[PDB]
């Protein structure tokens, strides 16, 4: 599922499945 | 940043692991 274009909400959704509870930043500039 | 490389090109686990804390 990572291997795509990922924008908006599928991109966030993308960072909370592979980080886990390490957590991550989501900064779209 | 994440947008030009994950969304605007084709994303990798590489480059979204760099955003985990």
């Amino acid at each position: 599922f990572v291997n795509q274009h990922l924008c908006g909400s599928h991109l966030v959704e993308a960072l909370y499945l592979v980080c886990g509870e390490r957590g991550f930043f989501y900064t779209p500039k | 940043g994440i947008v030009e490389q994950c969304c605007t090109s084709i994303c990798s686990l590489y480059q979204l692991e760099n955003y985990c804390g």
